[PDB]
């Protein structure tokens, strides 16, 4: 997981335009719609019975903000992702019992959401930079599992 | 399995793609080669750089196969039979790569179809692409 | 698809396993938990201590389902229908984990079947376990 | 890779009992039998038309032994697999055009072959250590792809 300087610049430039709260809710929502087995982790969030019930679920949306906040924070530490995500890795393993495959799924859903929001601006080179990022984040979140 | 709603959603979204099918197929391939460099191992004989006639031509082939699959959405194993034979006996692409191309097709569609790429439609398209991929890897062994 | 030769190989190999199936199921689970610790995320409610009776109980259930699938090798989707429902709607194990358990099942069989685990039988067993996995994830979405 | 001191010892001990002619031929042979599409990379090896033909093929057997030779180098330098396999990673990418997903397939076939030979001696903890090894080798061989 090594972005070039130009890729780092591209990632930072695009992220400045992201509504992190909105995008987080949308990414977590689409994860739960597209891969509905992932709803297993969110029973407490209430109604997840239809795509609209999931996407507009306020608890899903609020949780998406946390997720994207932590992601946003990781973008500031692209050369130390394992360290950045170490305590969250331990938490997702020990307390939450979340299969890290879910981090890979969410990363690619987030890429879809960025493409949906940005359209043509989400160019193939911009995507490739973000793919390095989401793979690095997923790998970091998996790293302290045991 | 594709539900009645999945098939409605796929037909509507791919129909909206319309004349752009070949362009979008080539864009998805480009996105794949840049995002997932291991996929380039299957194309040592191609120019893979931007604007490649070979990538454009291949994108059109891929897109046309998807159009045929949509047309025969209830009989994909048979409609894609010759193509699955080619994949199993000649191309021999590891199954993981189909997930990479599928994802890049979703990203392409998302980038071009703001109103149409809803969460439900995204779900149906992913299922559809996985179903096509399953058929194309079904005869490997 | 499982060929007649695959079906022959699988029936012969599992027949040899016989009453050891439950023990081997538990062993495969233990191998999986140690080799691929992420799989333990599905068992936080289990006692995972050494020689766990709860793990052994589970190994028996897994093994018994496989014995049934072998006995119904011509129509696995039907034989495994209720189990596939439970996987899709309750257990909801990510599909990647099935490959991990399948590999650990092969390792277990290899370790216990010195004569029977030929290259051809290895291939047939791998296809069989992948087919079972496909049926078990078939209703996920 | 991140093998514990005790796993490093266990891997080394088992490997000192490995017959490389037998294990190397069996591992490469079974890759080509179990995942027959991988035969695409070995057309020059001649007759690969049946399992017996693959397993008995002198070039498959010789090549499998060469492959294990490289694995042995890995096992002798577990803290720098990426460095150890850099040259071979470049070769497999640039000259051979081998999708690295195949490295994972070979790794797990090797684990099956070790289990088949050693039986009960290939204990669950020994397997777990070898899974770290083969994942590490595959990841190192994949590292210089571009
Ligand atoms: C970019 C990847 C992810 C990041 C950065 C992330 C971050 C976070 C953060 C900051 C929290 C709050 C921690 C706390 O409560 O102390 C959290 C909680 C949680 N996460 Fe993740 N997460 C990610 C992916 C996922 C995925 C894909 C899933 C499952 C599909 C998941 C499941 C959970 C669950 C179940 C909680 C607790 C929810 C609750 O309070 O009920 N996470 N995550
Ligand atoms: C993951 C562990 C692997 C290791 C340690 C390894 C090691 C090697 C070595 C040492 C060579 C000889 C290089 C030379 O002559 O300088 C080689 C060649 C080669 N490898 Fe691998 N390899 C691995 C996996 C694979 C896989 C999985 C494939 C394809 C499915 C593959 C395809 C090839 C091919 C086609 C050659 C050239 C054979 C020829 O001379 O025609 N390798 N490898
Ligand atoms: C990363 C590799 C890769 C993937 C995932 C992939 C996925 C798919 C998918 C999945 C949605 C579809 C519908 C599809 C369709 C096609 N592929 Ni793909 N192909 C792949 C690598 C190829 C290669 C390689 C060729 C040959 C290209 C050439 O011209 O040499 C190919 C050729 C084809 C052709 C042309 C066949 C012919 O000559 O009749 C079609 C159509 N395909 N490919
Ligand atoms: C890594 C996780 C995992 C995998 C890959 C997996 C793979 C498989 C395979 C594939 C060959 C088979 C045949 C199989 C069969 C079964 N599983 Ni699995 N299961 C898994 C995690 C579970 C869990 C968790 C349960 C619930 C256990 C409990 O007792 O709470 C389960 C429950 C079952 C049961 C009991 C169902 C019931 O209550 O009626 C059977 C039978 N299975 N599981």
């Amino acid at each position: 997981v090594h972005l070039t300087p130009e890729e780092k610049s591209a990632v930072t430039a695009l992220w400045g335009k992201v509504n992190v709260d909105e995008v987080g809710g949308e990414a977590l929502g689409r994860l739960l719609v597209v891969y509905p087995w992932t709803q297993r982790f969110f029973e407490s969030f209430g109604d997840l019975s239809t795509p609209d019930a999931v996407m507009g679920n306020p608890k899903v949306k609020a949780h998406g903000k946390k997720v994207l906040g932590a992601f946003s924070d990781g973008l500031a530490h692209l050369d130390n992702l394992k360290g950045t995500f170490a305590t969250l890795s331990e938490l997702h393993c020990d307390k939450l019992h979340v299969d890290p495959e879910n981090f890979r799924l969410l990363g690619n859903v987030l890429v879809c959401v960025l493409a949906h929001h940005f359209g043509k601006e989400f160019t193939p080179p911009v995507q490739a930079a973000y793919q390095k990022v989401v793979a690095g984040v997923a790998n970091a979140l998996a790293h302290k599992y045991h | 399995v594709l539900s009645p709603a999945d098939k409605t959603n796929v037909k509507a979204a791919w129909g909206k793609v319309g004349a752009h099918a070949g362009e979008y197929g080539a864009e998805a391939l480009e996105r794949m080669f840049l995002s997932f460099p291991t996929t380039k191992t299957y194309f040592p004989h191609f120019d893979l750089s931007h604007g490649s006639a070979q990538v454009k031509g291949h994108g059109k082939k891929v897109a046309d196969a998807l159009t045929n699959a949509v047309a025969h959405v209830d009989d994909m194993p048979n409609a894609l039979s010759a193509l699955s034979d080619l994949h199993a006996h000649k191309l021999r692409v590891d199954p993981v790569n189909f997930k990479l191309l599928s994802h890049c097709l979703l990203v392409t569609l998302a980038a071009h179809l703001p109103a149409e790429f809803t969460p439900a439609v995204h779900a149906s398209l992913d299922k559809f692409l996985a179903s096509v991929s399953t058929v194309l890897t079904s005869k490997y062994r």
